[PDB]
């Protein structure tokens, strides 16, 4: 038998089989639901769209996101999600393979149990298994001794691991992520006169930031030549026919990654973080996890953030010590990549929490292993 | 029936490339370790035997395909 | 000397002199121009009035209005304003005094360039300054600690401050106002017969509004009461020696700031951009934010709104927090009030932007301090 390995995001859902090289299907975790009368007669009536549909009809519905800063806010919505994508959009019925999903770190407990409840009693697979997402990073990209930084959606963490140990009191977690930047975006979009406001503007401005942008080596510098020359513009194209012309903006909304003071936050920006749980460590071990970084997550795909890593993490590290940034293409899928290999293996097929198992022990069955 | 059964190989051929990087990613992190549990070991041989099958198999289908050309 | 304190607005202008309690001058902002032949010789062909004589022949005229949405869309209408206002309104040349003037928040750069160089250049005013509507409220109110809720007409934007440190990004803006109640008026007064479509028309629906409106405690309630009995009735005399009835429309027409999808948008209620804009600063300045609110603007003035928004505010916020709206009487000049209370301060007198400094920095000087 095969099985699934679905990735329940914060903005996109991954679901696919295992042994493979990428998610059977890729779409995002919205539910649309109509905002206007009807008035036609046959159409067939229907109380929300989910999934790619209500994507492509953004038009006159109001999109709403289950999921929020990793925490799973609506239950109903992500139990709609979940039975479009085991029967509509995979078409296999869920009862004969069991399932692996997963979970960001020093999230609440209580999601957990709700998660196990709502995969066993009312979907009825035969076993589940719950990762944390920093971890299955390390398998895709081959390494045991690293300090991951997994950076999606919603949060971006950090964990790191050295000989297959995971240090729990160096890890952090930090709520900066695509959404802030897209209402950014939206926010400085305002200065030249585009105004968005909805949600579905707020789709077209996520696009806007997937096409055009980048992260600046140094950033003064940078707008220094923006300002004096006209080089640094683009023009893009939204469905109405109409052309923005972007400046400065193309490299001031990643910017807000390493100065989280422009949406008023408090926190250091994402090299201090990583620097901070690498010195939170034991002395010996610091130079490996110099050595071997690792990215993550669809928000670390920005033109240029490799080398703004490097060059920040060298200038606030010691000289004598040799700094890497194991960036690999296709990051995107990664943590995704490690949870098929994470089923492939022999060993781990003893480690799943059959259904009889749950009924027996109660709830608190997940957590022992937490 | 030329073009079709032409389909049929090009898409034999993606299926294989398919196993092929699967079966490539899993040996690349089973090669790390260094203790490997007893079960992991007949599980490297077994994938290392799989690895060489596959890529007969692709070497075979392109020179038909090919053929076919 | 005295310093000029002008407010150009979006439906009103109002012009005076500092150290007073009232503009000296206040007028409409709209721009008149004749549509007929003209017929009589000797009469001397205007080309177009402006200010209030306009408004006194609306008859014959195709009103338009230079500014929109705050945005200023025509200019050379603006500059006509500016100039009427300067000389025939106030009757003082522009040469000798400064001048103070107000822009709402979050609008584009440009325009504060563009009218910098129309003060500068074409009227040489001495020294200019340009300040954020919502901020000279608090000082006519007498706090430094509040959440004020400016709403003019063509916008509305809430701005929160705490011991004068002004929070930029809990700043709220919205295109809700006074103009789109005056349409919703006429869309609904089309009900019961009455047609307006000319310009003039839409004057005279907004003189019905300003009259005729009330903001109703509960909704569902006072529709049944006006349905069930015929109180609610009130009669109202055209220009023309006819009589209006009105009904159920005296609250539905304000009804719309509190339910934006009567007009087919998709923003919240102003209460709940009021309680989001409070739940977006930090923890610790909530509860003194909760307890001073403060409204302005003409839009403001509807019987009854005070009461709504207190009952509406203390639903949504937890008990335990006691809410007060503060809403002064005259709260229609409350923004023009600040401007001059800010002029007469004698520290205030020390950042003016010279004409030097403008002709030697350039046009990016007003933007060093917004
Ligand atoms: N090529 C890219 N360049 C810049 N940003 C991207 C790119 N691809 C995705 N993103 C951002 O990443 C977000 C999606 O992250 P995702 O990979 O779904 O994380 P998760 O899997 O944890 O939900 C999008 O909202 C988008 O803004
Ligand atoms: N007493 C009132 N009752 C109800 N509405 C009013 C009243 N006075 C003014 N308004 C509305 O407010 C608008 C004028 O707003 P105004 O005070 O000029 O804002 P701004 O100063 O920002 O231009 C008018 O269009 C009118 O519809
Ligand atoms: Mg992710
Ligand atoms: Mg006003």
């Amino acid at each position: 038998t095969t099985a699934l390995v679905c990735d329940n995001g914060s903005g996109l859902v991954k679901a696919g089989f295992a042994g493979d090289d990428a998610p059977r299907a890729v779409f995002p975790s919205i539910v649309g639901r109509p905002r206007h009368q009807g008035v036609m007669v046959g159409m067939g009536q229907k109380d929300s769209y989910v999934g790619d549909e209500a994507q492509s009809k953004r038009g006159i519905l109001t999109l709403k996101y289950p999921i929020e800063h990793g925490i799973i806010t609506n239950w109903d919505d992500m139990e709609k999600i979940w039975h479009h994508t085991f029967y509509n959009e995979l078409r296999v019925a869920p009862e004969e393979h069991p399932t692996l999903l997963t979970e960001a770190p020093l999230n609440p407990k209580a999601n957990r149990e709700k998660m196990t409840q709502i995969m066993f009693e009312t979907f009825n697979v035969p076993a589940m298994y719950v990762a944390i997402q920093a971890v299955l990073s390390l398998y895709a990209s081959g390494r045991t001794t690293g300090i991951v930084l997994d950076s999606g959606d919603g949060v971006t963490h950090n964990v790191p691991i050295y000989e297959g140990y995971a240090l729990p009191h160096a890890i952090m977690r930090l709520d900066l992520a695509g959404r802030d930047l897209t209402d950014y975006l939206m926010k400085i979009l305002t200065e030249r006169g585009y105004s968005f406001v909805t949600t579905a503007e707020r789709e077209i401005v996520r696009d806007i930031k997937e096409k055009l942008c980048y992260v600046a080596l140094d950033f003064e510098n940078e707008m220094a030549t923006a300002a004096s020359s006209s080089s640094l513009e683009k023009s893009y194209e939204l469905p109405d026919g109409q052309v923005i012309t972007i400046g400065n903006e193309r490299f001031r909304c990643p910017e807000t990654l390493f100065q989280p003071s422009f949406i008023g936050m408090e926190s250091a920006g994402i090299h201090e973080t990583t620097y901070n749980s690498i010195m939170k460590c034991d002395i010996d071990i610091r130079k490996d996890l110099y050595a071997n970084n690792v990215m993550s997550g669809g928000t670390t795909m920005y033109p240029g953030i490799a080398d703004r890593m490097q060059k920040e993490i060298t200038a606030l590290a010691p000289s004598t010590m040799k700094i890497k940034i194991i960036a690999p293409p296709e990051r995107k899928y990664s943590v995704w990549i490690g949870g098929s290999i994470l089923a492939s293996l022999s060993t781990f097929q003893q480690m799943w929490i059959t259904k009889q198992e749950y009924d027996e022990a109660g709830p608190s069955i997940v957590h022992r292993k937490c | 029936d030329l073009k079709g059964q032409l389909a049929k190989l090009e898409l034999h051929l993606n299926k294989t490339n398919g196993q092929i990087t699967a079966t490539e990613r899993t040996i690349n992190y089973l090669n790390k370790l260094k203790n490997p549990d007893p079960k992991t070991k007949t599980q490297l041989i077994e994938l290392t035997e799989k690895l060489i099958k596959l890529k007969q198999e692709f070497e075979t289908t392109i020179n038909s395909q090919h053929e076919i050309s």
